[PDB]
């Protein structure tokens, strides 16, 4: 249960996107998964070492086949969908 | 005047007054096939191994394999370059499967990657190859259309010089509408065929800044890589020489003033079949060599050792020159290669064996290769090099005089007539034409034998 | 992917179409070698063509070549392959006119 | 240079210098009674045979 | 072969000529005596 | 001049003295157009009395 959030700056997309992420971890469901954050910025290699093109990124290993999802988490909804089993 | 990076490809290089713009986007249009990959690999390449600046490419659909694979052949060593970080390759890749897309996304990954490969390599030069599937990777048009404006701006903002691979389409010259964006270079490659022959052709559609050629150029893709060689680069300016050169045939040169022709003229065998235009070459191949001199024989007509066994009939014993090393043959086909092929590898194996007299025979057997402009090219640029190189060029022509449009430049013209009088053929030749010197105006009747070719008094 | 990599040499057959060569964008993912083979009728004479389209690595030919298909199979002999290497003899042919014999 | 493939066919193979490149995928267009199915059914047989 | 005239219409020169030039250097590829008969209209048909 | 002097025409002297100009320019060079450009131009500033 580990999810990854790659982010570049204090940008206003990165902002919304892990205060998002915050609200829909807490307040749908509970701590299921623990989330780490990534600030691209400060090391662009990890980028190219996770393969990495859109900001923001909200990345699942846990399940052998990896998801993806781009962007910064507007919908809980689907975010929620998007994450459930 | 502008900035400019040669590219290495001379031709190109002096079609555009220097190369493409430096600091500023370009465009290289083209349906699948054309060679714009290639011509972006040979752009990185010669501009780190000839002048000095890094290079980055960024593929969005070929692999690393894919793309050193392609140059392997060229020549070029993508893995020692990029095993010493010369050229950095980015491969960004993007799986539409695994994404799902909510709100609006930047693509910041893009610029972070690409700016630590150019920070890595110290980069001046940029390849932007497959910029199509990355359209066609992500769903919303507007913030791809953004993000890569962005990315050109930030490439012209940070000053480096940029190439971009595009695809034709059907409309306009680009299928993605990458013309909208990229005006300051635009070069168009194209692959027709007519009459089951197939050329490959270079055009500079659209080059903002400075005079430039307009002209479709064809080009040839070789061992080396590009080559253009323009026909709009002759120019007019042959250093001459007082001395003479020896035809062989004693009766033939005492005819003319002087001893002989003027030395790296370009002199015309004329006649109809069995007139001995071959026979007068081969004298003229001989007596070079003889005289210490190199010598090469392109024939588009017979093999090595038939023209060998031909003329020993003749006491031409060209086995024993062709054997000491100083007289080479060629015995190709005109169609085995295209024009431009048979242009460079005449260019490039004169260039090596640096001879003293050239007899291309005969320069008729290439009317049928393609139209009457095309063949008339490589004959100018074949003898406009073998001009400015100071070679004596003895090229043979069949007759039906005036005969192919390529008179026009010959310094000497000989005519060989094989007539039919009296119930019997009487051989006979006079010169047309000798610049800069007088001769003999008298059609010479000469009969030809085993001590070789000899005028009756 | 999956039979690049396990390493096994894949042909596709493609529809032309009417825009491109490929009618579902096929070419978008193949390019390693693309092949395309033409019928066309001429003055009411049809002739087969193959045309080296793209070939990703090295050099190969870009005409158009006419190819027939007989009892063997695919045949193609290219006029490009053609090669002024031909062994001279010595000996002499007779006519069997002796006059004309004779006068050579 | 790179590995390739014979198809059977003399012509073809002579034309692409050895013939098709091996372990990568080749595309074959062309309208309907071109010769495609008939191209890559030689291929398997001249490749096994 | 007679006589090389006949395939005058069966297709543009150039396919002709290709045809007689595969011809021709198959023959002498392999030493034969070729014996082509041809019309008259000498030049013929650039062969 | 090489071709001329055997002739005995020495343009030699002219073109040295000022007096003659000469192009040599192949009819492939620029185009049409041009072509007829850079020969009115070039009369034009050179204002000669003969052009050949
Ligand atoms: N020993 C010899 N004695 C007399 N004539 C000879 C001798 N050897 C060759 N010839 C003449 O040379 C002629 C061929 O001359 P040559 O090959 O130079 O002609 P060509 O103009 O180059 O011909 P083509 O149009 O076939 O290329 C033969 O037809 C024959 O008439
Ligand atoms: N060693 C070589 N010699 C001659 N031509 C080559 C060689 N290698 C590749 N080519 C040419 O390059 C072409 C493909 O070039 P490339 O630019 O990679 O594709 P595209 O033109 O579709 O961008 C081939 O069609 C082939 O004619
Ligand atoms: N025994 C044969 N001899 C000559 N030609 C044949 C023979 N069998 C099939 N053909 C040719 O093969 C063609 C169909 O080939 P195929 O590749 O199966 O179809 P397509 O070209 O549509 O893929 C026919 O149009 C025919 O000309
Ligand atoms: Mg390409
Ligand atoms: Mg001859
Ligand atoms: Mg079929």
């Amino acid at each position: 249960r580990r999810l990854v959030l790659y982010v570049a700056g204090q940008t206003p997309k990165s902002l919304a996107a892990i205060s998002n992420l915050r609200r829909i971890c807490e307040e749908n469901l509970p701590g299921q998964y623990e989330v780490e954050v990534i600030d691209l910025k400060q090391n662009p290699r990890l980028a190219k070492e996770h393969s990495i093109v859109a900001i923001p990124t909200l990345v699942r290993e846990l399940p052998v086949p990896i998801r993806k999802i781009i962007g910064d988490l507007s919908d809980k909804e689907q975010v929620l969908v998007n994450l459930k089993m | 005047g502008i900035g400019k990076s040669p590219t290495g490809i001379q031709g190109f290089d002096e079609l555009t007054l220097g190369g493409l713009p430096t600091g500023r986007p370009s465009l290289v249009c083209g349906s699948a096939g054309c060679g714009k990959t290639l011509f972006a690999s040979t752009f990185l390449i010669n501009g780190v191994r000839d002048h000095g600046e890094p290079g980055v490419f960024v593929t969005f659909e070929e692999r690393p394999e894919d793309i050193v694979n392609n140059v392997a052949s060229l020549g070029f060593e993508l893995d020692k370059l990029i095993e010493e970080e010369k050229i950095a390759i980015e491969h960004i890749a993007v799986d539409p499967s695994e994404v799902a897309e909510i709100g609006d996304y930047d693509l910041e990954g893009l610029f972070l990657r690409l700016e630590l490969a150019i920070d890595t390599v110290g980069a001046k030069r940029v390849v932007l190859d497959t910029i199509e599937s990355l359209f066609s990777a992500f769903s919303n048009p507007a913030i791809l259309r953004a993000e890569i404006r962005r990315l050109f701006d930030w490439l012209k903002e940070r000053g480096l010089t940029t190439v971009i691979t595009a695809e034709r389409g059907d409309g306009a010259l680009t299928r993605q509408g990458l013309e909208e964006y990229v005006s300051d270079c635009v070069i168009l490659l194209d692959h027709r065929v007519e009459n089951q022959i197939s050329t490959r052709r270079l055009r500079i559609v659209k080059y903002r800044g400075t005079a430039h050629g307009t002209n479709e150029y064809p080009f040839l893709i070789d061992t080396d890589g590009f080559s253009v060689l323009p026909v709009s680069a002759l120019g007019l300016l042959h250093q001459v020489h007082e001395e003479r050169i020896a035809s062989g045939v004693p009766d033939l040169d005492a005819m003319m003033a002087g001893g002989g022709f003027f030395r790296g003229s370009s002199i015309l065998v004329s006649g109809v079949a069995g007139a001995g235009k071959s026979s007068l070459a081969a004298h003229f191949a001989a007596a070079a060599c003889a005289r210490g001199e190199r010598a090469m024989y392109f024939s588009f007509e017979e093999a090595a050792d038939q023209a060998v066994r031909n003329m020993r009939s003749l006491g031409l014993d060209l086995g024993r020159w062709r054997d000491a090393g100083l007289l080479r043959f060629m015995a190709t086909r005109p169609t085995f290669y295209s024009l431009e092929m048979h242009l460079a590898v005449i260019l490039r194996e004169v260039m090596r064996f640096e001879p003293s007299v050239v007899v291309l025979d005969p320069i008729s057997a290439f009317t049928e290769s393609g139209d009457r402009l095309e063949v008339q090219s490589m004959l100018l640029r074949i003898v406009d090099f073998l001009k400015n190189r100071g070679i004596t060029g003895i090229f043979t022509h069949l007759a039906h005089t005036t005969d192919a449009g390529l008179e026009e430049l010959m310094d000497g013209w000989v005519l060989m007539l094989n007539r039919e009088v009296n119930g019997e053929f009487n051989r006979e030749l006079y010169l047309l034409k000798a610049r800069g010197m007088a001769h003999s105006n008298q059609v010479r009747e000469f009969l030809m034998s085993d001590r070789g070719i000899s005028l009756l008094p």
